[PDB]
């Protein structure tokens, strides 16, 4: 088989190849993360350069990995069903064996393996994507939110966005999210999702995906016309 | 063999007998049927010796690295299934295994599970398995309530593997019991059937058949 | 025991003028008991029908088989496959689980598209083809079957004489074994149409 | 048909004192009714004071020993030197003949020595590798004419009180060395009498904090 | 798993003072038919040591070959093959030990008894059995087969335990060997007149005797019996 | 190109010392052994505020007497603490008993080399492997990804760690208590430390006999930074 | 320079400059002394710390009761082939019931580390050592390049300056190799040899390590207060 | 030894792209024009053969519009051989679907497949990318008609009317131009050919340079057919639609 | 183990299944669910050799459940029949196979209707009204043919199930400590918890 070491150390310390997958993670549209105290919001930039598409069948930005967890990503979209279908099947393998659905931490710590492994396996790439898993643990009401990045390091959020200009708009979650008060309602933390991503996204239109993830399994994707009123609303509150 | 395991208010009774037999051969009186998988969690012998012994022992290592990967106690669903799992795989190879594995977690609270080198695994109160499961099966249905004492339920379990080791001429030697609780199981101490025997007979005054 | 009589039934197929018609009983049992009355024996892929006897689970495995590769035949030629070709098909199929068979009778019916021969053929579990002029028969009534065929059967009959032949062939065939009956469907098939017809008969 | 298994007869006998053990076997082996040979020694010093007998089938006890030895070795390599503990020494036995379990070694095992607080330890195996502790434990082909005698003798069965009739039981005192011996020569000597595949000499092994000592004595040739 | 076709019965051996003995007769049986009359069956290795086989022909040709390979191998890059780092009958006898129990282990026997003969570097005798099993064991005397019931019984007249070995001259040892074989020509029904004898002295070293046949029978006595019970004439 | 297992003129193997240098760049994790226990510390070094510091596991058990402290490429770690956790459980399996930490270490360190054209690279990431058995006592080693490991009466790996030793050469003394080596570490923790350290971005753990491997809570952390402020003010 | 990528290519002058490369790491490594005479053979070993802290590195493996080496320079490589070493006279030990020979323990070191020099892929071992053991010919000494060449010697010496000791155990060859049944001056000589690759530091308690194999004496090694009887 | 000669066709570059997708998708940028366009009662599948030949059997060639299944088929643009070879393998999942489920495939799940394919090829084995870019163009009882694109980097999306190959930038301009969501099948051929006659690097657009298909459930009732139009319809269409 | 039924009515399918288990000499257990929900409207009963047909059911059971996640979407119960059959045709020609039969009892929700698939361990497939295996079929399909029509409701099925069972407690000799009923229809799956 081929066996060739893709992913090698640099004289200065560093490995070029997953530096190279950040490069690719920071040309993917941008992704955003926010928990708030009963729910965790996944907010997803769709860039509008592509219009004549079908949005019904397009494939969604963010993914279910079982009733209860949700993945969204940055970076390349073809790596990224790799990472998922494998969560996927994880995930099933989890409850088959432990009988038991998977927490939080541990789907993201499997998923952070697997991008960990591409980095010193032969013959394999790095995946150019980072993720942000989110969701609830089972019978358990704390919201969960976490990151992975092509280097297989993960780590927990209270909140966090990914992609391009993310900088930007992890500029405006520092100063706009207190940790002692979370967006108390689901109202309150997508609005501030929505906000973060008006920093970035350029029209407000069909280019803001917002997904709601709740305890209990409650998972429900937000409508065009239902991210529209929050677009309004923040805009006609900045007119002042 | 005959070995018991009950689900009551106070957690769970674990109760063994001590012989070990090769034919008519006694090979063995000081035989030990419980299996001490980790503090928290116990498993019984039944079938054979070695399979039963190897295979919990290395299912303590299995929950082991369950609980220092998760930093969380390993639930005794899946620390049976980790075990019939093992079994299955081995299935037609001619494991022979009949035992329960018993523990005490916060989610569950007191669970049994059967589990068989058939592959069966089964959730339940009340268990008995060996060549003296019968005897012990009768003096557990009619006096078993959920509400018994831990003082009666080990009572209860001593007295059952009695009615075995007596009739049960593959069953005796000693009676070994454990109470499993939240917080880990507590030995009860070995207790020789012979003197067991007459104790009973005369405190209880069943037995009437035997003279002593 | 005997995996070629566990869930029994029959098909027969005959020949005729500018024609060709099989036939197959609708039981599938577990050897005394009777389980369905609407097992259907015979398929079709395109303008090739192909009736199988024996084993039921070998009999839907092999359907679902030719299914995929007489589609994946049609996708690449660019036509439907005949009876001649699929015969060649059925055969090779069968041969290579030379040790580890589907246990099953098959039999194939049609006209080439392109001469208006009418074609039948016969196989055993393992391959080998039996091709007839006159008629084949397949099931735990094949010597039933071979019987009624033999004196019934006279060549260059028209489509509805020929119903009539084989309709009676596997009826008192499949009357005289126990394993088969519970109703019955007969295929009479031309060069450009076919009639399918499910007949009446004893439900035991 | 090709048997790969086969009897070489003999019989063997540890058991653990207050601050020593000991673990003795016959030296006859046959097959059959014949005699292969009057002395071939069957129990094994291992090094770190144990000592250990594989007996039943030869072929397999001799392979065990010999694989035990050189875990014994390969423990010291990996783990700086350190003393392998009975109770260690225990375990790995039952992973080597668990190791086999569909095509097991067809021998009893029985080591002996001294726990890690200095006092007699004995460990009895099954062919397939289920073990445990023992105080007293007969193995090979006359264990069924010895164990009897050792439950009476040492454990003090069925024995009681004289004047107290059944009340009390005659204490469990401690026996020593040279008590014990008696007891196994007395096994020995009456296992030869009644046992044809007994006989010929019996090799003692003592097991003490000073070390591995050997004691031989003759038993009748018939 | 196999069965032996064409076999090599008793082979017989012992201790004494200052080395061994070792013999075996030249007969290769084909079950009741006595197929092959000049087959050796001690193989000599070294000057030290003679491997006495019994059992299967093929598997011996086998293991004699392996022995002549093992000859070679101890040759290379061994400036000491013929002094300090030669062949020992102890490590001869553990390597066709480990063989013989790894092809059992198998379930593909080398249907065999074995019998290694010789004197080791320091002078003391070696004398050990192993078989198809990989059943390994030592004694003064030593027999396969036959010889195991009816050889043995007398040869254990001469060296009943191991205080007999230095009592026991050479002269006396083969006499007891030589006698042994001629009660096997009697009583053994796959057995042979013709014999090979194999003297192994630490002294004299290695003396390999060929074509030995047995003499002094007794079969006179045989004219004097009549039928098999009230027979008369 | 070049191979990965290619050797320097000067007779050093490429991967390895560029492994090491990235291993200079990661957070710094001091270790202190003592009579009394040995003990652990690491640099959390959050990149933001508003990620959660403890998610950061840098320090790890393997035992309940063996704890690991990390440095470097954090995420190589995780499938050598896997095989480390599996060692020394398939140990006490095998053995019915702990297994020496030596022996651990010396099982961690054979994974190291196993890369060519096994893996790909080195590992980048150093490891401090603390522990205690009957036979050694309390022992503190350093495992690098050439394969060599050092054992220490104090060590400190990462990007203080030159400047951290230092310290540690003129404070560390036979006689340390465990008391004393929780505000040692602390002490140079701080020292080396681009932010300001406090509870929630540095973490500290001990081993003991008794007790085994514990990692300490925030609260308990808390108090002995408090205890350090106040005996540094007291001269 | 442009024949040093790999070590599957000779240069123009038929060198391999992979295998010099890894030559050069044994030169970098810490000075360890052999010697031997009749009875007895001895290794002396330099030990190095990393620094005040830190342990030295043991320097002594044991193979077998009867053999054993020292090392100098990478000391994984050291652990691969001394278990490779064990492995062998375990083999030999099992099977023929024969302790291995030095020599032949020798040719199937030469025999591995030559596999790593030809083939595309692997790399030479980084190490070199010092196998002493005693066998049915006596006492025997060898040494050990990655190169693949072993060499039986009366003393010798590898490391950094260890010239100094190696031109020391030249002078004294007449004297050293006459220690015979006296185990402690055999020992005196050779820290007397491993002394004159001495520079500014010098032979403390931890720094030394001594090894010893004879006729009736097992491959014993000896560390701390064990061998300040020859400081 | 073999490392000198070895391109690794799956590394990122610098700025954190594919070196050989990228340059797969510029040889694709010279491939002939497909276009396809998804309407309410069917789906139009145009493409244009590249510089034919008269010598050229048209009426037996296929370098374009290829069947997966009886529901499913797709326009290709770039290498063919490398087309076919991905094509066989949709063809079979496609069955193994229908023999696993007794169903016919979705059109999605089939298109994620071969997609997954190409991937693999850009993250391991060291093998040099598909130089291909489909249109898929399919219909299921879930979503209807759909409209799939899939390139060499393993990314797919779904569109209501897409172009590949060459001049795709002025020919998606002319189609968000002209397309709207009442559409229909008639006019959404008429905006296909009309697209290409105006993209097209040839001096007029006739018959023989190009390949045609539609999917319809223009059907004897609730059932889908699709059509590949022979030479002499698409010259018909050609007159219909005003071109030639 | 030992019986499981099913019964497909106008708007529902009924599967009722046995709640004993036996080994050998004793009756270990009398409360024994013998069945998993592949999905939220289509339910499998099994019955076969201990061990295989739970380690089946749930193997199958998590393939279903990967398959919803993955294309957000329920398979029709003729699909997860399908599926389940050639599992079972797969496994007769195996080293080992699973010695399981299954009913599938589901509610197609885009054709608006019940649907029963009988399963065997040799992947023998038939849909129907109603069905069984083992000996159960010897009992109950005499009464079934007797008093079944495809128009009943749900109370009547289980009236008729009643009398199927009835007949089984009189004339099997071994004891099967009743049975648990479940309903499949539009709403989904429900236990009737008194039986
Ligand atoms: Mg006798
Ligand atoms: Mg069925």
């Amino acid at each position: 088989g081929y066996d060739r070491a893709l992913s090698i150390f640099s004289p200065d310390g560093h490995i070029f190849q997953v530096e190279y997958a950040l490069e690719a993670v920071k040309r993917g549209t941008c992704a955003v993360g926010v928990k708030g105290k009963n729910c965790v919001v996944l907010g997803c930039e769709r860039r509008s350069t592509l219009k004549l598409q079908d949005t019904r069948i397009t494939p969604s930005k963010v993914s279910k990995i079982d009733s209860h967890v949700v993945l969204s990503f940055s970076g390349l979209n073809a790596d990224s069903r790799i990472l998922i279908e494998k969560a996927r099947v994880e995930a099933q393998s989890h409850r088959l064996t432990l009988e038991d659905p998977v927490t939080v931490e541990y789907l993201t710590r499997y998923v952070a393996g697997v991008q960990q492994r591409y980095t010193q396996s032969g013959g394999v790439r790095p995946f150019g994507v980072s993720t942000l898993i989110a969701g609830f643990d089972p019978r358990d009401d704390e919201p969960k939110l976490y990151q992975t990045e092509p280097s297989g390091i993960y780590s927990s959020w209270s909140a966090q966005t990914i992609g391009r200009n993310s900088k930007t708009v992890r500029e405006f979650l520092e100063k706009n999210y207190d940790r002692k008060e979370p967006p108390a309602t689901v109202e309150e933390c997508v609005k501030l999702t929505v906000r973060s991503l008006l920093e970035v996204v350029q029209t407000g239109a069909k280019n803001i995906e917002i997904t709601v993830v709740k305890p209990d399994s409650d998972i429900v994707a937000l409508s065009s016309e239902e991210i529209n009123q929050y677009v309004t609303q923040i805009e006609q509150e900045k007119q002042e | 063999t005959t070995t018991l395991a009950f689900r009551f208010q106070g957690g769970i009774i674990v109760a063994v007998d001590s012989r070990a037999t090769a034919g008519n051969w006694v090979a063995s009186q000081t035989v030990k049927k419980v299996i001490e998988i980790n503090p928290f969690l116990l498993g019984t012998v039944a079938g054979g010796a070695a399979d039963c012994q190897f295979w919990e022992t290395w299912l303590g290592s299995q929950c082991r690295l369950h609980e220092l990967r998760e930093k969380e106690r390993i639930s005794v669903a899946a620390a049976s299934k980790i075990l019939s799992n093992l079994v299955y795989q081995y299935k037609g190879a001619g494991l022979s295994m009949g035992t329960m594995i018993c523990g005490y977690t916060r989610k569950e609270g007191p669970t049994i599970y059967y589990v068989d080198s058939d592959g069966t695994r089964l959730k339940g109160d009340i268990f008995c398995v060996g060549s003296g499961q019968t005897f012990a099966y009768g003096v557990l249905d009619s006096n078993y309530k959920w509400d018994l004492s831990v003082e009666d339920a080990l009572y209860l379990g001593k007295r059952s593997i009695l009615a075995a080791a007596h009739r049960d001429a593959y069953s005796g030697g000693s009676v070994n019991l454990y109470h499993v609780t939240e917080d880990g199981w507590i030995y009860h101490g070995n207790h020789d059937v012979g003197e067991l025997f007459w104790k009973v007979k005369e405190e209880e005054g069943s037995f009437n058949n035997v003279i002593g | 025991s005997d995996p070629s009589s566990i869930n029994g039934g029959i098909v027969v197929a005959m020949t005729g003028k500018d024609c060709v018609a099989i036939a197959c009983d609708l039981r599938l049992g577990s050897q005394s008991l009777g389980v369905s009355n609407k097992f259907e024996k015979i398929f079709h892929y395109g303008h090739v029908f192909l009736g199988i006897t024996g084993l039921a689970t070998d009999v839907t495995t092999l359907n679902e088989m030719f299914r995929y590769k007489t589609n994946l035949y049609k996708l690449k030629e660019e036509r439907a496959i005949e009876p001649e070709t699929f015969t060649q098909l059925v055969s090779s199929s069968l041969y290579e689980r030379r040790f580890g068979p589907y246990f099953v009778g098959p039999v194939v019916a049609g006209i080439n598209s392109k001469s208006g021969k009418p074609f039948i053929a016969g196989f055993d579990l393992i391959g080998c083809i039996d091709e007839a002029k006159d008629f084949i028969v397949s099931g735990t009534a094949s010597d039933q079957l071979f019987g009624m065929c033999e004196s019934l059967y006279e060549p260059n009959l028209e489509p509805e004489d020929l119903f009539e032949t084989i309709s009676q062939a596997l009826l008192n065939a499949a009357d005289r074994d126990a394993l088969s009956g519970w109703g019955a469907v007969v295929y009479i098939i031309k060069k450009d149409e076919v009639v399918k017809r499910y007949l009446k008969m004893r439900q035991d | 048909q090709f048997n790969p298994y086969g009897d070489n007869g003999g019989t063997i006998l540890g058991i653990a004192g207050e601050d020593f053990a000991v673990l003795a076997g016959d030296t006859r082996n046959i097959t059959d009714y014949s005699i292969n040979s009057r002395y071939e020694p069957k129990v094994f010093d291992c090094g770190d004071n144990i000592v250990m007998s594989a007996n039943g089938f030869a072929a397999d006890g001799d392979a065990l020993v010999k694989r035990f030895k050189n875990s014994v070795k390969w423990y010291h390599f990996d783990h700086n030197d350190k003393k392998l503990s009975i109770n260690s020494a225990a375990r790995n036995i039952q992973h080597l003949l668990y190791g086999k379990r569909f095509f097991p070694y067809y021998v009893h095992t029985i080591i002996a020595g001294l726990d890690e607080d200095g006092k007699g330890a004995v460990y009895s195996f099954d062919p397939v590798g289920s073990y445990e502790r023992e105080q007293c434990r007969a193995g090979g082909a006359a264990a069924s004419l010895i164990m009897p005698f050792l439950d009476n003798q040492v454990n003090f069965k069925n024995q009681y009180e004289p004047g107290t009739n059944g009340k009390v039981k005659k204490p469990l005192k401690y026996l020593s060395v040279e008590e014990v011996i008696k007891l196994v020569r007395d096994s020995f000597t009456s296992a030869t009498e009644r046992h044809i595949q007994v006989g010929d000499g019996l090799e003692i092994l003592i097991v003490t904090k000073d070390g591995v000592r050997k004691e031989f004595y003759e038993l009748k040739r018939d | 798993t196999q069965q032996p076709i064409v076999t090599g019965t008793s082979v017989i051996s012992m201790k004494y003072d200052n080395g061994v003995i070792i013999a075996a007769d030249n007969l290769g049986s084909y079950g009741s038919l006595l197929r092959f009359n000049g087959v050796e069956r001690l193989i000599p290795v070294g000057d030290n040591t003679v491997v006495g086989i019994s059992g299967d022909i093929s598997d011996m040709q086998h293991i004699e070959r392996l022995l002549k390979d093992l000859v070679t191998e101890n040759a290379y890059d061994n400036p000491l093959a013929d002094a300090e780092e030669a062949l020992e009958p102890s490590y001869i006898f553990e390597y066709l030990a480990t063989v013989m129990y790894q092809r059992r282990s198998k379930m593909n026997p080398l249907w065999n008894a074995i019998i290694v003969a010789g004197v080791q570097s320091n002078g003391d005798q070696f004398l050990r059995y192993v078989n198809l099993l990989g059943v390994t064991y030592s004694s003064p005397t030593l027999a396969t087969g036959f010889g195991a019931h009816m050889a043995n019984p007398l040869l254990r007249k001469v060296v009943d335990r191991e205080s007999d070995i230095p009592k026991t001259t050479v002269q006396v040892a083969e006499e007891a060997i030589v006698n042994a074989m001629r009660v096997l020509y009697y009583r053994d029904a796959r057995s042979s007149r013709n014999f090979s004898l194999a003297i192994i002295d630490k002294n004299t070293g290695l003396t390999f005797k060929k074509n030995l046949q047995v003499e002094n029978m007794k079969w006179d006595f045989a004219k004097d019996i009549k039928g098999y019970g009230t027979q008369k004439i | 190109d070049r191979g990965v297992s290619t050797f320097s003129p000067e007779g050093r193997l490429f991967q390895v010392e560029y492994s090491l240098e990235a291993i200079k760049l990661g957070s710094t994790a001091i270790g202190i052994a003592t009579k009394e226990g040995v003990v652990l510390g690491v640099e959390k070094r959050a990149t933001s505020p508003l990620l959660e510091s403890d998610s950061i596991e840098k320090i790890v058990e393997i035992d309940r007497h063996i704890g690991c402290a990390m440095s470097g490429l954090t995420a190589d770690a995780r499938s050598m603490i896997e095989h480390a956790r599996t060692a020394a459980v398939t140990h006490n399996l095998y053995y019915d008993e702990d297994i020496n930490v030596e022996s651990l270490t010396q099982s961690v360190c054979d994974l190291a080399l196993r890369f060519g054209e096994l893996m790909s690279r080195p590992f980048g990431v150093a490891l401090l492997i603390a522990g205690h058995d009957a036979d050694d006592g309390y022992q503190l080693f350093h495992a690098e990804p050439s394969g060599t490991f050092y054992r220490y009466n104090a060590k400190a790996i990462g990007s203080g760690s030159e400047g951290a030793q230092a310290e540690l050469l003129n404070e560390w003394h036979s006689s340390l208590t465990l008391k004393e080596a929780e505000l040692l570490v602390l002490k140079i923790l701080k020292q080396v430390m681009e932010e300001k350290l406090d509870e929630n971005n540095a973490q500290l753990s001990c081993i003991t006999k008794q007790d085994g491997f514990k990692i300490y809570d925030n609260e308990k952390t808390a108090e002995l930074i408090k205890e350090l402020k106040e005996k540094e003010a007291a001269e | 320079n442009n024949y040093d990528g790999d070590t599957v290519t000779f240069s123009p002058t038929g060198r391999l400059f992979q295998v010099e490369y890894a030559l050069e790491a044994i030169k970098q490594g810490s000075v360890t002394v052999g010697l031997r005479s009749n009875t007895h053979a001895v290794l002396v070993a330099l030990k190095r710390n990393a620094d005040e802290l830190s342990s030295y590195q043991k320097k002594i493996i044991k193979c077998d009761e009867h053999m054993g080496l020292s090392l100098a320079g990478l000391a994984p490589d050291a652990r691969v082939l001394s278990n490779y070493l064990r492995q062998q006279c375990n083999y030999s030990s099992l099977v023929f019931n024969r302790k291995l020979a030095v020599e032949r323990a020798g040719h199937l070191l030469c025999d591995k580390a030559q596999k790593n020099t030809q083939s595309y892929g692997g790399r030479p071992y980084g190490v070199g050592l010092l196998i002493i053991g005693y066998d049915k010919s006596g006492a025997h000494l060898l040494e050990f390049q990655p190169s693949g060449n072993v060499t039986e010697l009366y003393g010798t010496a590898i490391g950094a300056r260890s010239q100094g000791a190696k031109t020391y155990l030249e002078r004294t060859l007449d004297t050293f190799i006459k220690i015979d049944g006296n185990p402690d001056e055999l020992i005196k000589a050779g820290v007397e040899a491993i002394s004159q690759s001495l520079r500014d530091e010098s032979l403390t308690v931890d720094n030394l390590s001594i090894a010893i194999v004879g006729k009736d004496t097992p491959f014993t090694i000896y560390d701390g207060e064990a061998v300040a009887k020859y400081i | 030894g073999s490392r000198r000669y070895d391109s690794r066709t799956t590394i990122f570059s610098p700025e954190g792209r594919l070196y050989q997708v990228e340059y797969a998708l510029e040889s694709i940028s010279h491939a002939g024009t497909a276009i396809g366009i998804m309407a309410s009662d069917g789906i139009v599948l145009a493409a244009e053969r590249k510089v034919t030949s008269t010598l050229l059997e048209q009426d037996t060639s296929t370098e374009k519009l290829y069947k997966l299944n009886d529901k499913i088929a797709v326009a290709v643009a770039g290498l063919t051989a490398d087309a076919e070879i991905l094509i066989n393998t949709a063809r079979i999942h496609a069955q193994n679907y229908l023999k696993t489920y007794n169903e016919d495939i979705p059109v999605e799940i089939l298109v994620r497949r071969l997609s997954d394919i190409k991937q693999g090829y850009t993250q391991h084995g060291g093998l040099r990318p598909f130089g291909v870019s489909f249109i898929y163009a399919g219909y299921d009882d879930r979503y209807g008609y759909q409209l799939y694109t899939s390139n060499p980097s393993g990314n797919y999306t779904g569109w209501k009317a897409i172009s590949v190959g060459a001049n795709t930038s002025a020919a998606q301009t002319l189609l968000q131009m002209d397309y709207k969501d009442d559409m229909k099948v008639d006019d959404a051929i008429e905006l296909a050919l009309k697209t290409l006659s105006k993209t097209t690097d040839s001096s007029a657009l006739t018959y023989d340079r190009l390949e045609f298909a539609t999917i319809r459930k223009g059907a004897n009732d609730g059932e889908v057919y699709q059509k590949i139009f022979k030479p002499q319809e698409i010259k018909d269409i050609l007159v219909k639609t005003g071109i030639t | 183990m030992d019986i499981i039924l099913g019964i497909r009515v106008q708007d529902s399918v009924i599967l009722a299944s046995s709640k004993a288990v036996t080994r050998g000499i004793s009756v270990l257990k009398d409360s024994d669910d013998k069945t998993r929900q592949l999905s939220p409207h289509t339910l499998m009963s099994f019955a076969g050799e201990a061990g295989d047909t739970v380690q089946f059911a749930e193997y199958i059971q998590a393939n279903i459940q990967l398959y919803s996640i993955r294309e957000d979407y329920e398979l029709s119960p003729q699909a997860v029949s399908s599926f389940v059959r050639q599992e079972l045709a797969k496994s007769i020609r195996s080293r080992r196979p699973y010695q399981v039969n299954v009913l599938i009892g589901g509610y197609d929700k885009k054709k608006n209707k019940p649907e029963l698939y009988q399963i065997d361990y040799l992947g023998t497939k038939v849909e129907l009204p109603y069905g069984a295996h083992g000996y159960s079929g010897f009992y109950t399909f005499s009464l079934l043919d007797h008093h079944y029509r495809p128009d009943m409701t749900t109370e009547e099925g289980l009236d008729l199930l009643k009398l199927c069972v009835q007949e089984l407690e009189k004339r099997m000799p071994m004891d099967f400590k009743g049975v648990i009923v479940k309903i499949v229809d539009k709403d989904g799956i429900r236990q009737v918890d008194d039986f």
